[PDB]
């Protein structure tokens, strides 16, 4: 709800999906796919902003 | 499994208004995620190939073979608040009809058969 | 009228439940360990958004700036 709090479970999603050891195979894959916009996970990501999230990505 | 919701739109009017209601609708199933209307909660675990509608009426189609179909009423003053009908109106099954296709007509509502068979049955009554 | 589609952890990425998308991953680990969730999870990964994203893609974009 609030926006510490909604910062914070989001970092934690991120983390979330980072430590998946189901999702290792896949993540290859998931971080190279592209949006509609020619770009990664973590273009976007650098590109909004999410620059904390760009870290964790790379 | 889907969930079914409906947003309204005045006709005349440019594309940013409609994109707004989308958003809106899109906020709604983030922000706040409420359920359907109970009347079309059943064909929220059924799927769908085609949908239709009519001037009041709106009928939606099971890839099984199946139908279903129901009003609505929209409150102005107010403007998912569209209620639709109360008891979701079937259609009878004999002898394999069959669904494959549908179309929307402002007194019946259009059917098609296997072999093609345009069945139809106005809205106003209740019989094929 | 519509009738929107349901994939249970882009909903709870998109709307934020760590608790949930936790829950999710459990339950998903667990049935890997089953052995009998391999294909399904492969399918349910490439689910994706509006404009070819994926997870992550709704992920990052529920974490910009405020």
């Amino acid at each position: 709800v609030e926006s510490k709090d909604r910062k914070a479970n989001a970092h934690f999603i991120l983390k979330l999906l980072c430590d998946s050891v189901v999702l290792q195979p896949y993540l290859r894959e998931l971080l190279s796919a592209k949006d509609a916009r020619g770009m990664t996970p973590f273009m976007s990501a650098v590109s909004g902003r999410a620059y904390p999230a760009a870290i964790t990505i790379l | 499994m889907t969930s079914i919701h409906f947003v309204v739109h005045p006709l005349p009017g440019t594309e940013d208004q409609l994109n707004d209601r989308l958003r809106e609708v899109s906020e709604k199933l983030n922000k706040y995620n409420l359920n359907s209307h109970p009347p079309l909660n059943v064909l929220e675990q059924a799927t769908i190939k085609q949908c239709v509608v009519g001037p009041n009426h709106a009928a939606f189609l099971l890839e099984d073979g199946r139908v279903c179909r129901i009003g609505f009423s929209v409150q102005p003053d107010r403007l998912s608040p569209v209620s639709l009908g109360e008891d979701l109106q079937w259609w009878p099954d004999k002898d394999g009809t069959k669904f494959i296709c549908i179309g929307a007509l402002y007194s019946e509502l259009l059917a098609v058969s296997s072999k093609g068979e345009l069945y139809q049955w106005k809205w106003s009554e209740s019989e094929p | 009228i519509m009738a929107v589609e349901k994939q249970t952890l882009m909903q709870h990425i998109l709307r934020c439940d760590y608790e949930a998308c936790r829950q999710y991953l459990m339950n998903l680990e667990q049935a890997v360990v089953l052995e009998q969730n391999l294909q399904m999870l492969q399918t349910f990964i490439s689910h994706r958004c509006d404009g070819n994203r994926n997870i992550l893609h709704a992920c990052v974009s529920v974490c910009f700036p405020t």
